[PDB]
DNA sequence: CGCTGCCGATTCGTCGACCT
DNA sequence: AGGTCGACGAATCGGCAGCG
């Protein structure tokens, strides 16, 4: 939970 | 960290086709590209797009033949994004009529990839695919480009018109293989890059934030003469600021090189006769008095200090600071020097230290040997993962005020009613911003507004975008979505209501 | 642009004490003070008088009282000769050159003081009065001079001249009820400071007292679209930075007018702000818009501070920083019942441990900011200054892109006795701070450098920088603790 | 591995505008 | 009006990265 897996990806960043 | 990615179009005539109740999904990928294309521009990175469309009545491309990939065009090779290519996207691409294979279009991509970027370098590889999957396609090569994913790092996002959860068994198919090609590259993490394009929009709604990277400050840390620690800083919060400013042109021809600007001299007495630059000296106010003063002298009297430095002063309790003092308009944290087991040990100790006795370090600060010299607090920050000391500045005795406010509490005038009280006590819990008992007894933010981009720039660009697609219309107003993310929510917004109506009705306010 | 006048006791027990001379001390005070207005190249006008002196010197040549100082800005030659009655040896020469502890009448005092503002050129603003001595009822033995200085002091305060006492230690205790009391102009709620002992307080006593307050901007504070109240915002803490230099002719001495033409660079025709447009170059393609066009952009709301809702204050964090904070303070005189609704907020604000959260919008066409505001309880010292005053603090809340991320880095943890040696080191290093504690080495080199010039002296006071820090002492007080330190925690190799 | 130009960041010192 | 405060453009420096 210390790290999340919402980060944007690709496209998204 | 280049990326090259390109986008990968369905032209067909099945996504050209509209629900009534909504845009096309040709227009629904028109208007997603847009936004991206719209962040890319207005971004400073150099990243460079290329657009590929399948299903094209044409047949153009790389590896295609007289019979295999057909119906595939290369519209957009691998430049820099620009106003033309967006006009391009925006008014000159039309629907098509035919199909084509997606698998065979990013090998197309693939080809795009290896004969347009060996010149060029990139970190990293992306596809994106648009389409409603209603055409039949081949597997037999699924082998040999997953394989090709692999070996040439290229990851993938498939886009559909639909939300993951009326498709066709061709449809339903093709979304299996998408999980089972996208679980090979993958797994799980994989099946988590689908996207509908509605939550696409709420996402990339936005122009994208503005970022930098913080230059690292190496520095030895100096308590007494004897104990030195290695450390290095970065800033960490400032007032963030757009690079690029206005500039003058000349009404007609919109050159720049047309105008020019002139300082005069004269002296402050009457008729205001003019002065050669030759025979104007330096001086300072001194009260009444004004001094002379060349800057060679001021310069080689100016104050020298000794360069780069973080000493400590010593230590106190944390209840001395107040936080309305902190002065300057940075913060620093402040890290162990770059790979070093000791020095990271050390300062793991004195962070401990200092917040198991609740005090905090006064510091003395000096950016280079230019700069002037501050006096700041540092304070012991925790976190999983790394610990740090946080930095802000202090103010010196010559910049504080004090003003002798007259006290309201011993007043006989303003002490207010206890039924006031009350109707202030009803409002203070109707606007309230955070819910407790959460199940862990922690309070949730309903409006955590160090989340929310800057609301200046948003309106900047928007503003350019419209006039460079719109020379003739004037500025448009604010947008409605823009006005509804910087309000708070509205249930709070509801239950505002009967407390304000009860606190106007017991308050007489009247104006001089 | 207002004045001030200084009045100085010249009796016996003025000289008398470890503790400085109540004389001395006063000389001392006054020297800071002038300085002070220096430093901040304010506009107003001082004096100094002095009463029941030996020799006596003023413009209505009435007995026993001396004019030093005329109504007028602080100059270098005026500190100069302040300072020479510096020390005991500054006494000596003040006492050698006009005597001391002769009769007066305070009635004349107060009317010589009242004929120093009536000279006065162009009507300054506020006119104030501040009084030093330790003497208790002066006129105890005649009722006389005590009732008709009782009545030329009520003439001066319907005159609206300002005055007060700052009176100084005295043996036995000074008693404010037996005079004075109905003589000073007062205030509405009295409460007032102590006898002073100290040159620190005393120097923040009429420190506090001098300046009067300057309102930043006169805001609106909107509960709702409703309900409104009326706000003053000040400032409290404001970066000191080096005054500009200015322009200077050769020969005359005399300042001269800078200003700046744009003109064309074929014709040299003088070029209008309409003659001109504003651009930006972005992806391939120039943008052409209007001055009019950029300041409209800008707009949002009006100027005014919008409450958005209350937040608990454990979720503000303390490394959240952006700018100094502002203080905001209720102002009746554009609507009336302001107070009793900003009070109420604060009483219950303040019992529900809670900040108000606010949009902020300083001055007409500024993009929006959002601030917390935060109660603060009023707290006065055991000398009845007030450290902190009765309102909310204006805190500035960062946007998404104020953050910048930081790079990756793995944990390290420190052993218990690693810890435990550097509590030891951390007890032994432990000071008191105080925000008054530190000098800008900066400008107070700066002004030592203007000083040896405007006096012709030459060759300035190298300023001590106080912000150094103590090494030698700090070694010592460390002993081998330092060593025992290294020894535990670094390897044999550095 | 060294040279070179590029770039960005950063700190600082003037200039121009709003508000009392 | 005049001064004060904040924002904004120009100057200067040091470090990073691209090309050989
Ligand atoms: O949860 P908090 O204690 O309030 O701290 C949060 C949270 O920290 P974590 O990453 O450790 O969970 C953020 O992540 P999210 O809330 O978005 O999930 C993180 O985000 P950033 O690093 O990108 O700023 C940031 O950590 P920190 O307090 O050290 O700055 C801070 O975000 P907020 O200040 O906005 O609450």
């Amino acid at each position: 939970s210390k790290v999340k897996r919402k980060k944007p990806r690709g496209l998204f960043s | 960290n280049k990326a090259a990615v390109v986008l990968c179009m369905d032209v067909g005539f099945t996504m050209s086709n509209s629900i009534p109740g909504i845009e096309s999904p040709f227009e629904q990928a028109k208007k997603v590209i847009t936004m991206f294309v719209q962040r890319q521009v207005f971004a400073e990175n150099k990243d460079e797009i290329a657009l590929v469309l399948f299903g094209t009545d044409g047949t153009d491309n790389p590896l295609s033949g007289g019979d295999q990939y057909q119906n595939i065009t290369v519209h957009r090779h691998l430049m820099l994004p620009d106003f033309d290519l967006l006009e391009d996207i925006e008014s000159k691409i039309q629907p098509g009529s035919q199909q084509a294979d997606f698998l065979d279009a990013l090998i197309v991509s693939m080809d795009v990839i290896q004969h347009e970027t060996i010149g060029k370098k990139f970190e990293k590889r992306h596809i994106e695919i648009f389409t409603d999957l209603s055409s039949r396609f081949s597997k037999s090569q699924l082998d040999i480009i997953i394989h090709s994913l692999k070996k040439c790092d290229i990851s993938l996002q498939f886009f559909l018109p639909f939300s993951l959860g009326g498709i066709t068994e061709q449809q339903k198919e093709g979304l299996e293989i998408v999980k089972m090609v996208m679980i090979s590259l993958e797994g799980e993490d994989g099946l988590d890059e689908i996207y509908s394009f509605s939550e696409s929009l709420r996402k990339l709604c936005v122009f994208k934030k503005i970022e930098r990277h913080s230059i690292h400050w190496p520095c030895r840390l100096t308590i007494g003469s004897n104990l030195s620690i290695r450390i290095a800083a970065y800033k960490s919060i400032l007032q963030e600021r757009v690079k690029k400013t206005w500039t003058v042109v000349d009404a007609k021809t919109l050159k720049k090189e047309d105008i020019q600007k002139e300082t005069v001299y004269c002296l402050n007495d009457d008729d205001e006769t003019e002065v050669l630059k030759e025979d104007i000296i330096q001086g300072f106010r001194y009260g009444s008095d004004i001094v002379p003063f060349s800057k060679v002298d001021e310069e080689q009297m100016k104050y020298k200090s000794e360069g780069k430095c973080f000493s400590v002063l010593g230590f106190c309790k944390s209840s001395q600071v107040q936080r309305r003092f902190f002065m300057g308009n940075q913060v620093l944290k402040v890290f162990a020097a770059r790979d070093d087991e000791a020095a990271a040990v050390a300062l793991s100790s004195l962070i401990h230290a200092l917040d198991d006795l609740d005090m905090v370090a006064i510091v003395r600060y000096a950016y280079d040997k230019r700069a002037n010299p501050q006096v700041g607090v540092a304070f012991p920050h925790i976190k999983h993962n790394y610990e740090c000391l946080v930095y802000v500045q202090l103010p010196f005795m010559e910049d504080l005020r004090q003003y002798m406010f007259s006290s309201l509490k011993n007043s006989k005038k303003y002490a207010p009613t206890e039924a006031q009280l009350n109707a202030v006590d009803a409002l203070i819990d109707s606007m309230s911003l955070a819910k407790k008992d959460e199940k862990t007894d922690t309070l949730e933010d309903l409006f955590p507004t160090t989340k929310i981009p800057n609301p200046r720039f948003q309106r900047l660009f928007q503003c350019l975008l419209h006039r460079a697609l719109h020379p003739r219309e004037p500025l448009p107003p604010i947008q409605q979505h823009i006005w509804n993310m910087l309000n708070p929510p509205a249930e709070v917004t509801t239950k505002s209501q009967i407390p304000l109506s009860k606190i106007k009705t017991l308050f007489p306010l009247i104006e001089a | 642009r207002d004045s001030l006048i200084f009045l100085v006791d010249a009796s016996k027990a003025m000289f008398e004490s470890d503790e400085l001379t109540p004389f001395d001390m006063s000389i001392q005070c006054i020297q800071s003070v002038y300085i002070s207005k220096i430093i901040s190249s304010d506009r107003d006008l001082l004096a100094v008088v002095f009463y029941g002196t030996e020799k006596d010197k003023n413009s209505v040549n009435f007995k026993n009282i001396y004019v030093l100082q005329e109504l007028d800005n602080p100059g270098a030659k005026r500190i100069l000769e302040l300072d020479q009655f510096k020390g005991q040896q500054g006494q000596k020469r003040f006492q050698d050159m006009m005597g001391h502890g002769s009769d007066y009448s305070l009635s004349e005092v107060l009317w010589v003081c009242a004929n120093l503002f009536s000279d006065v050129q162009f009507k300054m603003s506020h006119k104030r009065i501040m009084l030093f001595t330790n003497e208790d009822n002066p006129h105890g033995n005649d009722s006389a001079k005590a009732s008709r200085a009782r009545t030329k002091a009520g003439d001066l305060r319907d005159t609206g001249i300002f005055l007060d006492l700052m009176h100084l230690k005295k043996p036995g205790g000074f008693d404010i009820s037996l005079f004075y009391r109905d003589i000073i102009s007062i205030a509405e709620d009295r409460v007032h400071f102590e006898e002073s002992s100290k040159l620190e307080d005393l120097l923040r006593k009429v420190r506090a007292k001098e300046t009067r307050k300057r309102a930043l901007s006169r805001l609106k504070l909107k509960l709702n679209k409703d309900i409104v109240i009326s706000v003053g915002i000040y400032n409290l803490v404001q970066k000191a930075l080096k005054p500009p230099p200015i322009k200077l002719y050769r020969e005359t001495n005399e300042p001269v007018k800078t200003k700046t033409r744009t003109f064309n660079t074929s014709t040299g025709g003088l070029l209008l702000p309409s003659d001109t447009k504003r651009s930006q170059i972005y992806g391939s393609r120039q943008i052409i818009l209007e001055k009019e066009e950029t300041e409209e952009l800008k707009r949002f709301d009006d100027p005014g501070l919008m409450l958005m809702g209350f937040k608990p204050l454990v979720l503000l964090k303390k490394h959240h920083y952006l700018r100094p904070s502002l203080f905001v303070y209720p102002e009746e005189s554009l609507v009336i019942g302001s107070s009793t609704l900003f009070s109420a907020l604060l009483i219950k604000c303040l019992e529900k441990e809670v900040a108000a959260l606010c949009r902020y919008t300083p001055r007409r066409n500024i993009p929006p900011y959002f601030v917390a505001l935060v109660p603060q309880e009023e707290e006065l010292d055991d000398q009845k200054i007030q450290v902190t005053p009765p309102g909310f603090q204006l805190v500035f809340l960062p946007f998404a892109d104020d953050k910048r991320k930081m790079p990756f880095t793995e944990k390290i943890m420190a052993t218990p006795e690693q810890v435990g040696k550097m509590k030891a080191i951390v007890e032994k290093l432990r000071f008191t701070y105080r925000s008054d504690s530190f000098e800008n080495p900066v400008l107070q080199q700066h002004f030592r450098n203007l000083e040896a010039l405007a006096l012709d002296l030459m060759e300035p006071e190298q300023a001590v920088d106080l912000t150094l820090p103590k090494v030698e002492a700090m070694n010592k007080r460390l002993g081998s603790l330092v060593d025992e330190f290294k020894e535990l925690v670094y390897p044999p190799d550095y």
